[PDB]
RNA sequence: GAGACCGAUAGCGCACAAGUAGAGUGAUCGAAAGAUGAAAAGCACUUUGAAAAGAGGGUUAAAUAGCACGUGAAAUUGUUGAAAGGGAAGCGCUUGUGACCAGACUUGCGCCCGGCGGAUCAUCCGGUGUUCUCACCGGUGCACUCCGCCGGGCUCAGGCCAG
RNA sequence: GGGACCGAGGACCGCGCUCUGCAAGGAUGCUGGCGUAAUGGUCACCAGCGACCCGUCUUGAAACACGGACCAAGGAGUCAAGGUUUUGCGCGAGUGUUUGGGUGUAAAACCCGCACGCGUAAGGUGAGAGCUUCGGCGCAUCAUCGACC
RNA sequence: CCCACCCAUACCCCGCCCUCAGGGUAGAAACGAUGCCCUGAGGAGUAGGCGGCCGUGGAGGUCAGUGACGAAGCCUAGGGCG
């Protein structure tokens, strides 16, 4: 055929609607992007097999592409919400990423993304009071 | 608006004049003479300048200016009698004194905390000169403002251990 | 978390700027660097005791480039959607809220960043 | 040259494929094909059906004809023999005339699948002058 | 005013570009990369019945 | 420098100052050095000079690159076809001038020596027999090599 | 009717009582010059001053917008604050003094006990989704299993300058 | 034996040796004070050493000469036609819709009937890239003998 | 004539920057491949040639971008990056 993941990367490497470019690096807003970095490894929309993790009310919501439904967006994402313990969520996500040959390279990235979301859902410690110094302290 | 914005207007009295048709250089020197003085002392001084009893020292704008014995009080030889500048300063000091009376302050204790002379937009007048040129006679007006106010440890362990021993003995 | 990734010590070969020649003398000449194109100017010929000329020799280490002293890389942020872009980069990147972000939007950004553990460079501006 | 001057995305894929082949094989065929993908169009003159027909006259039949160029048609040739031609591009008439004779037309990526080392291949170039 | 405001483009290249644009419109990833909210629609080459 | 001595120094691989090379004595090579006398100091090295030069400042020319001689595998891969398979074979080849001196010496990148510890002399640009440093010191080059090493 | 045009030193000389003011005997030559505020609500009244104005008081979201009126740079000037100055100043490298400051840190992780508060503990059964072997829901599993908190002990990693 | 400067890299792999290991492909271990302007940074000044005022023009070079009171804004290789070289793109013995005509959501976009512009209507030997069934086959191009008009 | 000593951007060792050159990198646990890793050498520069990058006015698409809870502009002996 004429369309492949290699072609979509070539078309969309230099510019995208998901691309964020600054002096210190290039980021991506793609929902199927585990590290939010612009690369062929992590460009979810480019790849036929890709993963993405988004927060839920409690837990994580993992979405994976269905290869046999690339032309049906409404039925192209396999969505699982994990609201059990953190370790059980990591087990399923890693098995989802490596036990069948569906992006085993993203196993470590996917588990880390789930960990960050679960950590971000934890209660927040109150910050210590600010301390003035020198001239500011004496006024 | 005024430049000395650190003075609360409730405890002070102020006066202002704009586009005053007097020499800026002469007015600047005589304002500097009465800076920081008492109101009554400045008024007596400014009157004496009109009658040529006291002289205003010329510090910055004194190029090719005569010498008098009345400047010996200030430590300079070049002193002058800016009569016109003194008259304008008298009016503003009297106005600020009147504003102090309305507020209820004590005129016998007021001092000139802040006095400033700035430059105004210049006026123009053309005079006739030979060799085909018309010479300008641009005037130099000034702005004047004045305000009257009432007259009135992280020591180390060795450092701490030394101090304890010295305090015991 | 607040702590950044372990990194090599940050060295700066030169700290002071590269002042333009004769910019100290003329108000029309800004201090921004300009390469002198004259043939006899002693700055271009590199005579001793004259202003230095910027060159690639002063280039900072690749492993420490664009890192603030804390060890993070600044990422300009405009809204809450921008700080969630930093979810994977607590230890490598810091958030810098833009100068035109309103006061109430700033509180939302700082609240989200604290949840994400992302450092904010200007978190106490309008407090 | 490291990057081709062309902006064609598919040409970049061909270069990437043959850069891998040239590095991982000892075939000088792959290095020639890779270096010809990099050069300019004036350096890649067209090869006509008449020229390829001449070059397989003697014993080079039942071989694969490979040109990194565009294959054109020639009206001077009345009969076109059956042949196996792989090229960057084919004209509408040259492709039809080759297929009418009974031959097959390939692209350079199909050539990599069929002949990863350039075995049993006839590599030609167009007239530079 | 004589500045060559208009550009002459081959009709062959014009039709080539339109064909490429139509083909890219059938590619679902390229639709998202261009900013289109294509997540609740099936069959990216969305064909609606002419009767409706 | 006149054009003739310039070419000789390029042919002797003496491109920078304090560069040292090993030359086998020969009427073809003896006359070359005699023309570059106002720029070179040369003599007859001993075993210690040869040993410490290769051990401390010995780098090989491997595929056009300057690779330090830190292992015997480096020497054998480049000079094993001539029978030199270790560091001591290389030293033996240079000291006792053998059939493969040209290959061993050219393999050795020209030695980059430091300035001598103790100085050259009050006037270093006279001939050695006039109290300078230029010319043939014969067996006195060893004392110079100690200082530059 | 329009513009991938210009935006008050631009665009027609003219965005304004512009072919005007003004110059030349005349033919002709020919400028400068826009912006308070949503609304004049354009400061009543009191007081000092001959007056111009000033100060209180007031309008207003704002007078840090008072018709010398949006915003208000630099050259140049005044006052205040700090400092330097035996026939130049200014510039480069390096300390020191004085003033003034951005960071960093505030603890996290993981084990062993104890008090808890709660059944998304393992297994099995049904349904569903998928990458066809992995998951999710519901039930069983009502407590040496699992999840969060609190009180102790310990390990490790944590900033700056040094021996 | 006594000093000085430095610690680049970051799971393992190698060469080795004096092998329960090691000084062998790059610093670890133990300890103290402090945890804040203390280190560090920016300014101004003093101090030691260093340091001609820019540009233009002429000349082998200097020197002379010219421009420079200060600031803000403006300020100078552009457009068109005709040739030409190189890169990218389309079609390719053809190529060029846009004088014009036909639709149009109307100066856009889409389509094209007839002319018209530019171009077009087969050998021997030696090398030689690349194939090889190891016998050989031989691109482009050059040299030579050709053949034809 | 002899001994020691002083220091140049010069010579030796190390760190960092850039450029050049030579190698590795897919039955992909796989990549701003315009990337990453390894090794070596080099660094003055007028006329001139080549490349990258910064900045200003306007246009298309895009960031469901910023903003009266304050855009733009201007001031700053306040900081960060190059």
């Amino acid at each position: 055929s004429n369309v492949s993941a290699d072609l979509i990367w070539e078309v969309s490497r230099n510019y995208n609607s998901f691309l964020v470019k600054q002096r210190t690096g290039t980021f991506s807003r793609d929902a199927l992007n585990l590290t939010n970095q612009h690369s062929r490894k992590h460009a979810g929309f480019v790849n036929d097999k890709a993963l993405g993790i988004v927060p839920a009310e409690k837990g994580v919501k993992v979405i994976a592409k269905k290869v046999k439904a690339a032309n049906k967006p409404a039925s192209s994402l396999y969505t699982v919400t994990y609201k059990s313990t953190a370790r059980k969520a990591y087990k399923a996500i890693a098995s989802q990423a490596a036990k069948h040959g569906y992006r085993a390279d993203l196993r470590q990235a996917a588990v880390a993304r789930a960990s960050a979301i679960l950590r971000s859902q934890r209660p927040v410690k109150p910050e210590p009071p600010k301390k003035l110094r020198g001239a500011a302290a004496r006024r | 608006r005024y430049a000395a914005t650190e003075i609360a207007p409730t405890k002070s009295a102020r006066a202002r004049g704009s586009y005053l048709r007097v020499s800026f250089k002469n007015t600047r020197e005589t304002a500097q003479a009465i800076n920081g003085w008492k109101l009554q002392r400045a008024l007596t001084f400014l009157q004496n300048v009109i009658d040529k009893k006291e002289a205003v020292p010329m510090r910055r704008y004194a190029g090719s200016t005569g010498r008098t014995a009345q400047g010996k009080q200030w430590g300079v030889s070049r002193a002058r009698w800016p009569v016109k500048s003194a008259q304008f300063l008298i009016g503003l000091l009297k106005n600020a004194e009147a504003n102090a009376d309305a507020k209820g302050l004590d005129t016998g204790n007021l001092i000139i905390k802040h006095i400033q002379v700035n430059q105004a937009p210049k006026q123009r007048r053309r005079t006739y000169r030979a060799h085909g040129r018309i010479n300008p006679y641009m005037s130099n007006p000034c702005h004047i403002e004045l305000i009257l106010t009432e007259a009135e440890s992280h020591l180390s362990s060795r450092q701490r251990g030394v101090r304890i021993r010295r305090a015991l003995t | 978390m607040v702590a950044a990734k372990k990194h090599v010590p940050i060295v700066k070969k030169r700290t002071k700027r590269f002042m333009r020649h004769q910019s100290d003398r003329f108000k029309c000449l800004d201090s921004a660097w300009r390469k002198p194109k004259g043939i006899d100017n002693r700055v271009r010929r590199r005579f001793k005791g004259n202003l230095a000329m910027p060159s690639i020799g002063y280039g900072s280490n690749k492993k420490t480039k664009h890192m603030m002293p804390s060890g993070h890389k600044a990422f300009l942020v405009h809204n809450v959607k921008d700080v969630e872009l930093l979810l994977m980069h607590n230890r490598t990147y810091a958030a810098e809220i833009a100068h035109n972000v309103s006061s109430r939007k700033r509180i939302d950004i700082i609240t989200r960043a604290k949840q994400l553990g992302v450092k904010v460079t200007n978190a106490k501006a309008k407090v | 040259r490291k990057a081709p001057k062309s902006d064609n995305v598919y040409l970049k894929l061909l270069v990437k494929l043959y850069r891998f082949l040239a590095r991982r094989t000892e075939a000088p065929f792959n290095k020639v094909v890779l270096r010809r993908l990099f050069m300019s169009r004036i350096n890649r003159p067209p090869v006509s059906l008449s020229r390829i027909a001449r070059n397989l006259k003697n014993g080079n039949e039942k071989k694969t004809v490979v040109v990194v160029a565009t294959v054109t048609d020639d009206n001077r040739l009345l009969q076109v023999p059956k042949m196996e031609v792989a090229a960057l591009r084919f004209t509408a008439k040259a492709r039809a005339r080759i297929e009418a004779a009974g031959g097959r037309t390939l692209t350079l990526d199909q050539l990599a699948l069929e002949k990863p080392t350039g075995a049993n291949t006839l590599l030609l170039r167009g007239p530079k002058n | 005013i004589w500045r060559k405001w208009h550009v002459k483009i081959n009709q062959g290249q014009k039709r080539f570009a339109t064909a490429s644009a139509l083909a890219a419109s059938a590619v679902a990833p390229l639709l998202m990369a261009r900013g289109h909210q294509v997540s609740t629609v099936p069959e990216v080459p969305l064909v609606v019945d002419s009767a409706a | 420098i006149p054009p003739k001595p310039r070419k000789i120094l390029q042919l002797l691989r003496l491109r920078q100052i304090n560069n040292g090379v090993f030359v086998k004595v020969t009427k073809a090579t003896a006359e070359m050095i005699k023309i570059v006398e106002p720029w070179v100091a040369y003599g007859y090295p001993n075993l210690k000079s040869v040993r410490e030069l290769i051990y401390k400042r010995g780098y090989g020319k491997v595929n056009g690159q300057r690779i330090p001689l830190t292992d015997n595998a480096i020497i054998e891969e480049n000079l094993g076809k001539y029978g030199i398979i270790c560091i001591e074979d290389l030293i033996h080849e240079i000291f006792t001038v053998g059939p493969n001196f040209k290959q061993a010496a050219n393999f050795l990148w020209p030695f980059k020596l430091s300035n001598p510890n103790g100085g050259f002399r009050p006037r270093k640009f006279k001939h050695f027999i006039e109290g300078g440093d230029l010319g043939n010191r014969e067996e006195h080059i060893n004392a110079l090599i100690r200082a530059m090493n």
